[PDB]
């Protein structure tokens, strides 16, 4: 038991930070192709490969963690700028964007450590207004016409994680008598909000900059077969957490007391949705008269109104 | 589930007629699948109605067409090169492996049976020429290797098309033994044993057995040796039963294949004298000579201790006596040109022949030998300690 | 002469393949057919051919492989399996390696030390064909370990010679085949448990020295390398986690006392207040595991911390110490610059090479990450059962490889026999979380899988393999409290080919049914956490069951009645277990299981609900009727009027332990109130009273498998958990009606009494 | 079926009894001279007990008329050495044997 308890919570209580020298030192070119960039071709060409169903990899997610935090009163900033500059070019001047867009699309749109990796990566890459990783993609993804991307994440929004009120109950009804473990994984009422965020803010970055031409392309596919709208993917999504939040607050009406399990719950739910309005937000900014034409012609309007009632109610 | 439409009068309003525009690639597939079925159900009817009854030669039997359509379906079914882009090899696999199965979603496979059976109803080139004609009987071999080629080409990479048509491999196993297509039949089963495990569920002992009479049969060929490994082993899993049977039918006899051994390296001396006998001059005809051992072990390392004496031959009146090369498993005795003794047995054309003797042993240390020779009426004779 | 095939094509190929064969009919843990190949080929020609200089090079990599595979590779394969689970003894030998030197300018080699782990045996029987009937031929040949290894030691060094000085001619043509075949043999050689720490030197001084890692090497020679440092970084996780449990056994020693010293010194100084029995209560509460994360937290300033602050400053100084033995802040040093050098030379073709070089140089920058990977696996026992483990890890080993070869008769009744051994090794039952770390149930599902493919209801291939495997589980789930949980997420699956086993009442235990069953049964936040994905399932198949014949009874000859009570039974048995749990109906499951009952309405009886049948008293009569004639049976066997009447009792067992409540939360509750409305609706009372109402027959033995009275104590369970007796008309007239001939029934007995 | 030619002598003085187990050095050959087995190629004699029916009846019935230090042929028969089965992947079905015994030490 000491071990156990040594192994749980003594040792990766982050102990290290080698990311940025190992990045360093694998693109040096020692003397052709750099290690970083091997590595990189290595990871594409495993995406690439045709499968039925994206592989563990542990190596892929070993790597892509460490490649994404490798990255991250007037001068500092801007320097700190060109350094997150400077390091998204060394990591991504060897086809990284293109690697991320191959593995997303190489998953069918199944949650996985795979694509939450990946994400984190994309995230990483396009942290601030990058728009040379943005252009990157966007050719790529013009001049090999695939839905396969698209339909990925199309399928990651639908079925990422919505809050659900019957397994908070249980939850409730398991900690109100059995102390034998506690639950202290508060887990199955919102299953994984970090990979939510994620997705979402990749999609924000992605449509960080006011590229007319991204923001156009996530809603007509011009030049696919078939498209799907991102646009409405992301309204339907805020849509079913708005319900969820609704439906919570139905749940704590009444009592006035919220316990720390409740408060942490709302706390993730808050963050979702703010996610969510910020990647919309970066879909409708600057004169982008489709995606406004194309939220003011769906659901978003009943989202809103149910978003001000528990607005309301709950402050 | 088979909703049979109908053209009515009325109509509803659920109809909702989407359209998918049948990528060029899958067009251009499915084209070619109807041109080649359509050209093998020809030829499989005329060669029908040529098989059950004489006929008149009046009928469609077009042999340089099926071969050339053969031809290009090989090249259709070519696999990519490996020296080529990635992304490009990649295309080009998903690309065959979609005509793979355009290709067995449609029977092409039970119809490329039906013609190869046909083919093989007749046993030779020469038994299908008086029935067919000079050029059919003489382009009945490549159409057969063609034929098979492009069995295993529709098979070489995908999975679903050899755990379908794996019920099939007794027919092949059976038609092995055409004496004939043997390398098409082989490298069909290989291919079919080398991805599909269901396959090696369905191999009994009699389908091993007969792959090693073909290997008995046939001759030295590796390709037997590597469907033997695919039997035994096909993905990183061994089959206990499969193994026991090659090797209890493989190698109980050590005939089917060769054999290793460790042996010594023997050396021949002898001293400066030769003895020939001749009309008028002769040298007598009688000679003889004593031997003494200082130390023998009977086993130095590994085997027994290589240790004879005799008398060997020449070739006429010349140097370099009998011998099959040099430096091997020979001594003296062990050829006709050489007569050896070594205590025991006597050495005279590699058979040693057992003799009598008061005390009768090897050649152990302390041992007094004499070897007599007379030439003309006898021939030569040992003592051991007198 | 065997080297003369250098020119001879034809049967250099053929004898190249012919190896091949060799290798592959006895590649994987096939003795039998290797205890032949040995003197098929011979004992010495294996070491006179990887001696020879003068070698083709096919023939020389084929003999390399034949002697690896028919010598050692049972036992390597043996290691490889068994080399990530770090089982320590307890005795004063892992004690001795308290210090693993890191300090005093030292860092040591790895592999020099002592071991002190629980490791496989390695055994191998001597190779003779005169003795008649032997033993078990089961092991592996006997091969002059210590002769091979001198060999592969002074080859190895004359290679590295050879290769300093690159000639035009290495040893069988190419570098290729100068190295890959030797340096195989030496990796699999350190793998299985030879070059103690004499010879281990001089192998690390040709490889080391600042070399074998600074020539030009081709793709197959530094893959080989690469695996070599894997396995060489291996086995300093080993020590490293060797050395942290022989530093924690005398902290956990130290610390044990000390906190027994504190609460015996509560108990003395106790001072009654208010919080003294607060503390009492966080003392006999928050069991060790808990226990122990309390009192290890102190990194930041402040926190919960308790009064040994003594023993924190040595816990502070061996962190350090493991600290700076790992790669935080010069064999992980050298590694790294290898692989780096190695992709910076240029290109590399080989994904698995480029593959291995980079996880190679990943867990060397990392550390940390093996010991949070391995830790979870490592488990110390004790200085006693030290054979009883090896034995079992014997056993493990032979179910992982009989896993690993392909199914079949041989191989089912070897893993049938191993089954038995691990159930009965004495140890499952005394550490039921050193199994769970071995993976025992995870190698037995995928077991349990390879036997279910291949058929869905068609046939089962291997029977009886599945059979043991969910014995074996369920055992493995009975004797727990969170290896349940571990389970839980089979059940998923487990419970989508559930449907076979049943319909054959010979396995009353073993079935992947009642394995789900098992690990539901006796936990409240199990049967919490069973959602509703699968629920629907059982009631899909509960509704098949109760529609068709299960066309299984049509061929034994039962009269094909148009319904299955024998796979109901069971379904109804598993909604029960999962519905009421430690005594209290779980309310959600059985509101979720009532809805779909009610949605479904084909999972009742027909004879009890429908249009057809009038109700549970005319369907029991009838059942008894059927068993009392024997013409609509099966010509041990099955009585359909029994089976009737048991699924009858099943289904009245589950709807009274699905009812709502005792009234506690349904004096106050409408959703309560509504589901006792619709089980009323469901099953009236004078069925229920009547069906009550029997009167079985006491005898001279009988049969026990007819009208029994548990199906009228299930009925007396619905009527106390739905109507409830609280008036004293339906009491009385409950009393005269049932209760008093069955109690004036099993009050008439004085001597002969057989059933209880 | 079981005999004996003598290759060197072994004093014809100690012979092996029931309730011994002998050391021996053998090494066995088909009727057509292909080597089936040897001990003399692991380096390691055979130590095996005389009517104990762990080894073949021509070995133990053929070693039963030796010395101390003696060499002998011993010739075999199937239906004393194998039977018409034979020893599945080594020995093939009605197979003479013959085997070059050398008696090394008495236990």
């Amino acid at each position: 038991l000491f071990l156990q308890g040594y192994e749980k919570s003594w040792i990766e209580t982050e102990e290290h930070y080698f990311e940025d020298k190992l990045i360093e030192d694998l693109a040096k070119p020692g003397a052709r192709v750099d290690p970083l960039h091997q590595l990189i071709l290595l990871f594409s060409r495993t995406a690439l490969t045709e499968k039925c169903k994206l592989e563990e990899d542990f190596l892929y997610m070993a790597y892509a963690d460490i490649m994404a935090k490798s990255c991250h009163s007037f001068e500092e900033k801007e320097m700190e700028k060109q350094k997150l500059l400077y390091q998204q070019a060394r990591l991504h001047d060897r086809g990284a964007a293109e690697m991320v867009l191959q593995t997303i699309s190489a998953s069918k749109g199944e949650t996985g450590p795979m694509v939450a990796a990946t994400l984190k990566l994309g995230i990483a890459i396009l942290n601030g207004g990058n728009s040379t990783v943005q252009q990157k993609m966007l050719d790529y993804l013009k001049e090999k016409k695939d839905v396969g991307f698209f339909q990925s994440l199309a399928g990651l929004m639908q079925s990422c994680s919505v809050l659900d009120l019957n397994a908070f109950e249980r939850q409730n009804k398991a900690e109100g008598l059995g102390m034998v473990t506690e639950e202290g994984s508060g887990e199955k009422v919102l299953q994984d909000d970090e990979f939510t965020c994620d997705l979402f803010r990749f999609l924000q970055l992605l449509c960080e900059g006011h590229n007319s031409d991204f923001q156009n392309y996530l809603r007509t596919q011009t030049g696919n077969n078939t498209t799907v709208n991102i646009i409405i993917s992301t309204v339907d999504y805020l849509l079913r957490v708005q319900e969820s939040i609704s439906d919570f607050y139905w749940y704590y009406s009444g009592k006035d007391i919220i316990d720390e399990q409740g408060q942490r719950n709302f706390s993730k739910a808050i963050q979702v949705a703010k996610q969510v309005f910020n990647t919309l937000t970066e879909y409708i900014q600057g004169p982008c008269t489709g995606n406004q034409q194309s939220l003011a012609h769906s659901r978003l309007w009943d989202a809103v109104v149910g978003f001000l009632h528990v607005f309301a109610h709950m402050q | 589930i088979q909703r049979k439409a109908i053209m009515h009068h009325e109509g509803h309003m659920d109809d909702g007629l989407n359209l998918s525009r049948s990528q060029h690639e899958e067009s251009r597939t499915a084209r070619v699948i109807r041109s080649t079925v359509f050209l093998f159900n020809r030829f499989i009817r005329g060669l029908d109605a040529l098989s059950k009854k004489v006929k008149l030669p009046t009928i469609d039997l077009p042999i340089e067409s099926v071969s050339l359509s053969l031809q290009d379906l090989i090249g259709y079914f070519h696999p990519p090169d490996e020296h080529l882009e990635h992304e490009d090899k990649q295309n080009r696999l998903r690309a065959l492996k979609n005509r793979q199965n355009l290709f067995q979603e449609e029977g092409m496979i039970n119809l490329v049976l039906e013609c190869i059976d046909r083919l093989h109803v007749y046993s030779s080139a020469a038994h299908f020429a008086d029935v067919a004609g000079r050029e059919a009987g003489e382009s009945w071999k490549s159409i057969l290797n063609s034929l098979y080629e492009l069995l295993a080409a529709l098979i070489r990479g995908n999975r679903k098309n050899c755990a379908q048509f794996s019920g099939s491999l007794d027919w092949l196993i059976s038609r092995l033994e055409r004496l004939e297509a043997s390398s098409g039949i082989l490298e069909v089963l290989h291919c079919v044993l080398v991805e599909s495990p269901e396959a090696l569920n369905i191999i009994k002992e009699g389908h091993i057995k007969s792959i090693i009479s073909l290997l008995d049969k046939h001759g030295r060929n590796h390709k037997v040796l590597d469907v033997l490994c695919s039997l035994c082993v096909c993905h990183g899993v061994a089959v206990r039963s499969n193994q026991h049977l090659i090797c209890d039918n493989l190698l109980p006899g050590r005939d089917l294949l060769l054999q290793t051994r460790l042996v010594n390296h023997v050396s021949s001396m002898r001293p400066n004298i030769f003895l020939g006998v001749s009309e008028g001059s002769a040298q007598y005809k009688k000679w003889y000579y004593e031997l003494m051992v200082d130390h023998t072990e009977p086993f130095v390392t590994a085997e027994a201790t290589h240790l004879r004496v005799g008398w060997a031959s020449t070739e006429g009146y010349s140097p370099y006596p009998g011998g099959g090369e040099e430096w091997g498993g020979n001594g003296v005795g062990d050829d006709l040109f050489s007569y050896g003794f070594d205590g025991l047995h006597l050495w005279s054309g590699c058979i040693a022949r057992t003799v009598s003797s008061p005390n009768q042993h090897l050649l152990r240390t302390d041992d007094v030998i004499s070897c007599c020779l007379d030439l003309s009426a006898p021939s030569i004779s040992f003592r051991i300690n007198g | 002469d065997i080297l003369e095939l250098t020119e001879q094509e034809e049967l250099l190929q053929f004898h190249y393949h012919t190896l091949r064969l060799y290798s592959a009919v006895c590649a994987l843990g096939n003795h039998r057919v290797a205890h032949a190949l040995c003197s098929h080929v011979d004992e010495p020609q294996l070491l006179y051919a990887i001696e020879n200089k003068y070698m083709p090079g096919l023939l020389r990599a084929g003999y390399y492989d034949l002697l690896i595979d028919i010598h050692l590779s049972s036992y390597a394969t043996a290691r490889l399996m068994m080399n990530n689970e770090f089982i320590v003894p307890m005795t004063e030998e892992t004690k001795s390696i308290t210090l693993f030197p890191d300090e005093n300018k030292k860092h040591g080699l790895p592999g020099i030390g002592l071991s002190t782990s629980l490791r496989p045996r390695m055994r191998f029987s001597s190779p003779s064909f005169v003795s008649i009937s032997n033993d078990c031929y089961q092991y592996s040949p006997e091969f002059p370990l210590d002769i091979l290894k001198a060999k592969t030691i002074q080859m190895l060094t004359e290679a590295v010679k050879e290769g300093s000085l690159h000639a035009r001619d290495p040893v069988g043509g190419t570098t290729e085949f100068l190295f890959v075949p030797l340096i195989k043999l030496f990796y699999t050689l350190l793998i299985m448990g030879i070059f103690h720490n004499e010879d281990l030197k001089h192998i690390l001084q040709l490889i080391e020295p600042s070399g074998l890692l600074q020539m030009k090497l081709p793709e197959p020679v530094k893959l080989q390398m690469c695996l070599l440092l894997q396995y060489l970084c291996d086995c300093q996780v080993r020590h490293r986690i060797e050395a942290i449990v022989a530093f924690s056994d005398d902290f956990v020693a130290k610390l044990q006392d000390n906190q027994r010293f504190r609460y015996n010194e509560v108990m003395q100084a106790l001072n009654m207040s208010a919080a003294l029995t607060a503390r009492k209560t966080r003392e006999f509460r928050s069991p060790p595991q808990e226990q122990i994360n309390m009192l290890l937290n102190f990194k930041d300033d402040k926190s919960e911390c308790p009064c040994p602050e003594e023993i924190r400053d040595q816990l502070l100084d061996f962190h350090e110490d493991l600290m700076t033995h790992c790669g935080i802040e010069s064999l992980q040093q050298l590694i790294s610059e290898t692989m780096v050098r190695w992709a910076q030379e240029s290109v590399i073709e080989d994904p698995e090479l480029v593959r291995a070089m980079f996880v190679l140089l990943h867990r060397q920058y990392d550390g940390i990450g093996g010991l949070v990977r391995a830790l979870p696996k490592t488990y110390t026992i004790n200085g006693v059962s030290v054979e009883d483990t090896i034995n079992l890890l014997a056993s493990l080993g032979q179910i992982r490889s009989l896993l690993s070869v392909r199914m079949g008769k041989e191989e089912e009744k070897l893993m049938i026999r191993g089954l038995g051994d691990i159930m009965n090794n004495k140890v499952f039952y005394q550490h039921p979380n050193l199994m769970r770390a071995l993976g025992m149930h995870e190698t037995v599902m995928e077991v349990m899988v390879n036997v279910l493919g291949g058929g869905e209801s068609k046939e089962i291939t291997f029977p009886k393999m599945v059979a043991n495997c969910c014995r074996f589980l369920c055992y493995f789930c009975r004797i727990s409290r969170q290896n349940q949980k571990a389970m839980f997420d089979h059940l998923s699956y487990l419970l989508e080919n559930s449907s076979v086993g049943l319909a054959s009442p010979a396995m009353r235990g073993s079935t992947p049914l009642d394995v789900a069953a098992a690990s539901v049964m006796d936990n409240n936040e199990l049967a919490l956490a069973l959602r509703e994905p699968d629920l629907e399932k059982v009631v899909r198949y509960l509704a098949g069951c109760g529609l068709q014949s299960c066309q299984m009874l049509v061929s034994k000859g039962y009269p094909d009645i148009g319904w299955n009570p024998v796979e109901g039974e069971r379904y109804l048995d598993f909604l029960r277990f999962a519905v009421f749990c430690n005594g209290e109906s779980v309310e959600e499951n059985a509101n979720v299981v009532v809805r779909l009952l009610i949605r479904r309405p084909e999972c009742f009886g027909p004879a009890l609900r429908g249009e057809g049948g009038n109700g549970l008293l005319a369907a029991m009569e009838e059942a008894i009727k059927i068993a009392e004639d024997p013409s609509r049976d099966g010509p041990d066997t099955i009585h359909m009027g029994n089976a009737i009447m048991t699924f009858y009792a099943a289904l009245i067992d589950l709807l009274g332990r699905c009812a709502p409540e005792m009234h506690l939360i349904h004096a106050g509750k409408g959703e309560a109130i509504r589901i006792r409305s619709i089980l009323r609706s469901l099953i009236p009372l004078g069925d229920l009273v009547g069906v009550i109402s029997i009167a079985f027959q006491m005898p001279e033995p009988d049969m026990s498998a007819g009208f029994c009275p548990d199906h009228k104590a299930a009925m007396v369970l619905f009527l106390d958990r739905v109507y409830g007796i609280e008036v004293q008309d339906f009491l009385l007239h409950l009393l005269e009606v049932g209760f008093l001939p069955d109690l004036r029934a099993a009050a008439s007995l004085d001597t002969a009494a057989l059933s209880x | 079926g079981v005999e004996i030619e003598t290759i060197s002598p072994g004093d014809g003085r100690t012979f092996p009894k029931k309730g011994q187990t002998c050391v021996v050095h053998y090494t066995g050959m088909l009727q057509n001279g292909k080597k089936f087995d040897s001990s003399r190629d692991r380096n390691k004699p055979f130590k095996f007990r005389i009517g104990k029916q762990e080894v073949i009846k021509g070995f133990e019935e053929g070693a039963a008329q030796m010395s101390l230090g003696q060499r002998a042929k011993l010739t075999c028969t199937p239906d004393v050495a194998y039977g018409a089965t034979g020893h599945p992947g080594v020995i093939p079905p009605n197979a003479t044997l013959i085997f070059d015994v050398e008696l090394l030490n008495l236990e």
